[PDB]
RNA sequence: GCGAAGAACCUUACCAGGUCUUGACAUCCUUUGACCACUCUGGAGACAGAGCUUUCCCGGGACAAAGUGACAGGUGGUGCAUGGUUGUCGUCAGCUCGUGUCGUGAGAUGUUGGGUUAAGUCCCGCAACGAGCGCAACCCUUGAUUUUAGUUGCCAGCAUUUAGUUGGGCACUCUAAAGUGACUGCCGGUGCAAGCCGGAGGAAGGUGGGGAUGACGUCAAAUCAUCAUGCCCCUUAUGACCUGGGCUACACACGUGCUACAAUGGAUGGUACAAAGGGUCGCGAAGCCGCGAGGUGGAGCCAAUCCCAUAAAACCAUUCUCAGUUCGGAUUGUAGGCUGCAACUCGCCUACAUGAAGCCGGAAUCGCUAGUAAUCGUGGAUCAGCAUGCCACGGUGAAUACGU
């Protein structure tokens, strides 16, 4: 049986959209400009541990917020990387772009970051069990109420693919006021392609 | 000098107003036999005034919209029942005894995907 | 007094009823008892076995069909009826009363 | 004699914006008529759930637009200046006639 | 043949009725909604991510 | 095998003109495609014909006919030893009236006059005099039960 | 009636013929920096040949023509190497853990037994006492109602008009934010209890109606053709461009539907009552013309305002009078209407003519437990045009359930 995307089940219920702008007659072009912005930002700040990007619009003016774990790489020594990004985004959109940076405290409590971590260990040939268990350990000692991870694919370069999952605490997926974060990332292996799924049930 | 009631049935809603008079029923500025040319519908509409013995003491002027003719009649009946309930508290048992104060809750259901209706399903064949 | 809208009346009341019915007067058991009194070791084999595992001495009236070797201070008698059990229990209780003062 | 129409995808931020506009207009002006709730408009998008087969398994999505209307009757320079100088949240769309 | 298909769809056609629509993320010809310019699959995944404003899963 | 027990029963309403539930059940049994008004007017016209010809109220004529075409015994299938056989059984009151109305309408639709009001009126009048298609339908049902008793 | 929420050209991946080779699509290289657009000649078109021609900005950059690689390009294969997404049992009721006890041990108990429930839902027993993910609740909608708010909504008491029109007012419907309300809560019986049968009040009574929600697992189930990807193949061709055809073929068999076989009906005339939706390179009113499909005309609208927009069954009169017919509409002949460069293969619609089978369907088989089935219309996505399909909306509105 299939499950519904836990984030999709909570958009508008207890969660919020990542694109907080309203438009009519200029909706498709705004949407695809936002998609291009997101892709270009994701391809530039790859190794900066970026957790979330949100975009807003108001009268020929694009505001971008980048929730990231370590702002020192994003916000440079005095504004080198930020201004390079802003100029490139200006040339990409032909608008006026203002870039705002915030820092994620307790970065082990965010699902995308831990999924990136597990994918990075798996790409570096670290046993899947070790990576999953250690990520669970750190996430739980960071103050979570529940963690669940699974890794699926040609595990260890075998001929037949399978999936293995581990958990600690509780993750109630059917409760609507439960605030589960969720992330899926791919690891690029010489044997194929591996998938890492992470559910984090926080206090809310 | 005016007793008001609001009736509803299916998607029909009716503003019923009741004034002392002779028995003249008015529906949407149209006569109640010209608006309703059948007879059983008139019987069901005047059930609330027959349950109690106050049939000919009142005039009802109504303002209905939504739904169809039987829905029109049901909404009118509910509205006049509530107006009579407003006239005197002692009418409350009798109108409750015939179920004329209940607003009928059953409304048309929802079309479901994979089905041809609310419940009707496609024809099934093993082979 | 009220913390739930209606779940108190629905659940909590029967919860206390059943819990106190099972528990009795041991709501303030500070530690393990220094002795036990058993009406009969046949119908209460679980209790006497559990006490034996804890090496706690026991005292109990038994019938002609009970096991006396498990109780170290066995006192066979007629555990049926009411007067005999009440008399033996009252004797043991006012006996402990005259010494615990 | 001044019309304002506010439209958004959720009623919380739009409620805040409408109440704030009413507050500022009352402060710097003389009169205002309370926000009339215009009917919300919703559109439904039915999409096949699978990638290849399975017509009978689908998924509905929806999109709702919430609207409010405000009138200022006694227009004064302070009221107009304060209303035009407001900074409404992003995601709430304002139209002044 | 996919990049040639996308490039030909982007080019101005010889006749006005020659023109058709493709999904702007993946160059898919069928099932393209034209408020979003997205095929059904890209629409579904972007809606689950939360990157299409206003749209939410419909319960009603 | 599942069924969890007896179920509730429907609560029909007395007719606005002839204040009886059985008239309502007959009207419902004649209904087609949810057209209450057509069958209702047809029944009113048929009772007009009855009152015109016989000269008495149509309600007692209708009740006499229904009393004359309600069954008592009926044949039901029983599967024993790998073979199915017909056997006698007695109907409840509800099934009694149900079969009466079903046969009345079924054999009134099969008569040979121009309209439907005439067909219904003639079938009712025949049933009130122990004659007609609906009358013989319960005669053999009594016969079929006896031959397998 | 599955991908396909729109195959005349395009889509298009297939075929025939005509053409191209660092390339239709990307980065870097080397010279030039705005190239493209336009006119005419030839050609079915792709393409070639002449003129006007190309206006980068502040050495940077993205665009731009030429020549050359490094490279690009595959809807090519393997779903039995994969990621992701989905079906199915099935919204079926299960899947486990902590601390104790019983076993030499793997293990067991709780989770077995009797009742009850929609349910591992709950009760009573019982060497177990509890908890967690699944059930239930939190979310959406519908049925009653209070406060806040009265325009584009409503019109009662008032003047007005072809008209709720204009004045005037939020009284009433309505709209939409926040609350209230239902819990076997109270009564009688029954039971040790859970519970079961009836009763009161109430808009609503036994999780009130309906959604979203799919645990652990099964089928090497579906998809390399939405996407991505290991490995294996092609590289003057398995890549790329074009015009024409094909996916619409037809002795036949199966699946899902639409229209009927008539009097509860056909034709003609009159005449009521909805809901949910769509509209700015868009919806398109009045008036005039046409037998009709339509044409013309341009009002009001970025819309609770204007348009789509005639609801149809139902009801009332006249007629037909049981007839393969005043039923039924296939099939074919002629004349037209729109969209589009273009309607032959192969669009939809109209007028006149023609008027096939078909008399309620064999063995057999399907759906449905209430505003349901049955029936009547309406809107939307895809969309220049094209649906009897799909997804939603209301009007009228049943029969039956003894039982396993
Ligand atoms: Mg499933
Ligand atoms: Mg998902
Ligand atoms: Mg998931
Ligand atoms: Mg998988
Ligand atoms: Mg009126
Ligand atoms: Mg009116
Ligand atoms: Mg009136
Ligand atoms: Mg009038
Ligand atoms: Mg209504
Ligand atoms: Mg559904
Ligand atoms: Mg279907
Ligand atoms: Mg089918
Ligand atoms: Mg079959
Ligand atoms: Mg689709
Ligand atoms: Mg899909
Ligand atoms: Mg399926
Ligand atoms: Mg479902
Ligand atoms: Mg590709
Ligand atoms: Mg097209
Ligand atoms: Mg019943
Ligand atoms: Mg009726
Ligand atoms: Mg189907
Ligand atoms: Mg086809
Ligand atoms: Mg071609
Ligand atoms: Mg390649
Ligand atoms: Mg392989
Ligand atoms: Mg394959
Ligand atoms: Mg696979
Ligand atoms: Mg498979
Ligand atoms: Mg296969
Ligand atoms: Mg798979
Ligand atoms: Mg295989
Ligand atoms: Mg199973
Ligand atoms: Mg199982
Ligand atoms: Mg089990
Ligand atoms: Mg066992
Ligand atoms: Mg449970
Ligand atoms: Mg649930
Ligand atoms: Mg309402
Ligand atoms: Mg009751
Ligand atoms: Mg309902
Ligand atoms: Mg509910
Ligand atoms: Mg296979
Ligand atoms: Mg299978
Ligand atoms: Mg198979
Ligand atoms: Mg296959
Ligand atoms: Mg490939
Ligand atoms: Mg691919
Ligand atoms: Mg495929
Ligand atoms: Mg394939
Ligand atoms: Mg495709
Ligand atoms: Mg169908
Ligand atoms: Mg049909
Ligand atoms: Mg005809
Ligand atoms: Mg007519
Ligand atoms: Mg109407
Ligand atoms: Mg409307
Ligand atoms: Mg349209
Ligand atoms: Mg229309
Ligand atoms: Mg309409
Ligand atoms: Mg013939
Ligand atoms: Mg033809
Ligand atoms: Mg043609
Ligand atoms: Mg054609
Ligand atoms: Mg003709
Ligand atoms: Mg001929
Ligand atoms: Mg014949
Ligand atoms: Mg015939
Ligand atoms: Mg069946
Ligand atoms: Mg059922
Ligand atoms: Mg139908
Ligand atoms: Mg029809
Ligand atoms: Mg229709
Ligand atoms: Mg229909
Ligand atoms: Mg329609
Ligand atoms: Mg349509
Ligand atoms: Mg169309
Ligand atoms: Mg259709
Ligand atoms: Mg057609
Ligand atoms: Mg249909
Ligand atoms: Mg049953
Ligand atoms: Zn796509």
């Amino acid at each position: 049986g299939q499950k519904v995307h836990p984030i999709g089940m909570r958009i508008g219920v207890i969660r919020d959209w990542d694109s907080k702008w309203y438009a009519e007659k200029d909706y498709a072009d705004f949407l695809h400009e936002d998609l291009r912005i997101r892709d270009y930002v994701a391809k530039r700040l790859s190794d900066a541990s970026v957790s979330r990007v949100e975009i807003e619009r108001a009268a020929n003016r694009v505001n971008i917020t980048i929730h990231t774990a370590k702002p020192g790489m994003v916000i440079g020594k005095g504004g080198s990387e930020v201004e390079a990004l802003r100029k490139n985004l200006n040339e990409l959109t032909q608008k006026r772009v203002h870039i705002n940076i915030v820092e994620i405290k307790r970065a082990d409590l965010d699902a995308k970051l831990v999924a990136e971590n597990i994918a990075r260990q798996l790409e570096g040939r670290v046993s899947f069990r070790r990576a999953q268990k250690q990520a669970i350990q750190r996430t739980m000692r960071a103050g979570a109420k529940g963690i669940k991870t699974q890794v699926s694919g040609r595990l260890g370069g075998a001929d037949i693919a399978r999936a293995e999952h581990y958990s600690e605490g509780t993750v109630p997926l059917h409760t609507l006021r439960a605030d589960i974060d969720y992330a899926w990332e791919e690891a690029d292996t010489t044997y194929g392609k591996l998938g890492v799924k992470v559910w984090i049930y926080r206090g809310e | 000098v005016q007793y008001y009631g609001t009736g509803r049935r299916k998607s029909s809603v009716a503003r019923v107003r009741l004034v002392p008079g002779d028995g003249k029923i008015v529906i949407n500025n149209r006569d109640w036999e010209d608006y309703i040319p059948f007879a059983a519908l008139r019987e069901v509409i005047k059930q609330p005034l027959v349950a109690t013995e106050t049939l000919g003491n009142y005039d009802v002027l109504v303002n209905v919209h939504g739904g169809g003719y039987t829905g029109q009649a049901g909404a009118i009946r509910h509205g006049v029942a509530r107006a009579l309930l407003q006239v005197a508290p002692e009418y409350r048992p009798a109108l409750k005894s015939a179920g004329l104060l209940t607003r009928d809750p059953r409304m048309k259901e929802r079309k479901k995907y994979g089905l041809k209706g609310a419940r009707r399903a496609p024809q099934f064949s093993k082979r | 007094f009220e913390v739930l809208p209606k779940k108190e009346v629905v659940l909590l009341k029967k919860e206390q009823e059943k819990l106190e019915r099972f528990l009795g007067g041991i709501k303030d058991m500070k530690g393990l008892p220094d002795a036990l009194f058993i009406v009969d070791p046949r119908k209460e084999r679980i209790a006497v076995a559990e006490a034996r595992k804890l090496h706690i001495p026991i005292i109990g009236i038994v019938d002609t069909n009970c096991d006396p070797d498990e109780i170290d201070y066995v006192i066979p008698a007629n555990d049926d009826a009411i007067r005999a059990v009440k008399l033996l229990t009252a004797k043991m209780a006012d006996a402990i009363i005259e010494v615990n003062q | 004699k001044i019309r304002i129409r506010l439209k958004a995808y959720d009623h919380r931020i739009l409620d805040q914006s409408a109440e704030k506009i009413v507050e500022t207009a009352k402060r710097s002006g003389a009169s205002v008529s309370g926000p009339i709730p215009l009917p919300t408009e919703k559109s439904i998008y039915t999409v096949l759930r699978a990638v290849h087969k399975y017509k009978d398994s689908r998924e509905q999505f929806e999109m709702r637009t919430h609207k409010r209307l405000i009138d200022i009757v006694n227009p004064t320079p302070q009221t107009v200046d304060s209303l035009m100088r407001l900074d409404l949240p992003s995601g709430v769309d304002i139209e002044i006639k | 043949a996919k990049k040639s298909m996308i490039a030909k769809q982007k080019r101005t056609p010889k006749y006005a009725v020659q023109a058709y629509t493709r999904c702007e993320r993946c160059g898919r010809p069928h099932s393209v909604i034209r408020k979003f310019k997205l095929c059904r699959i890209c629409f579904r995944e972007l809606a689950y991510k939360g990157q299409i404003p206003g749209v939410k899963k419909a319960s009603w | 095998m599942p069924r969890k027990g007896p179920v509730a029963k429907r609560d029909v309403l007395p007719d606005p003109i002839y204040n009886s539930k059985l008239v309502t059940r007959l009207i419902n049994k004649m209904m087609v495609d949810g057209k209450r008004g057509k069958s209702q007017a047809i029944l009113y016209s048929a009772f007009d014909i009855i009152a015109q010809e016989t000269g008495k109220d149509p309600m007692e004529v209708f009740e006499q006919a229904m009393k004359n075409i309600m069954p008592l015994l009926e044949v039901k299938a029983r599967r024993v030893g790998g073979a199915n056989y017909q056997v006698p059984i007695e109907v409840r009151a509800d099934r009694r009236s149900t079969l009466g109305l079903r046969w009345l309408v079924n054999y009134a639709r099969l008569r040979g006059e121009k309209t439907m009001e005439v067909r219904v009126a003639r079938e009712i009048m025949d049933a009130a005099n122990n004659t007609g298609a609906s009358v013989k339908k319960r005669e053999d049902t009594h016969k079929m039960a006896d031959a397998n008793r």
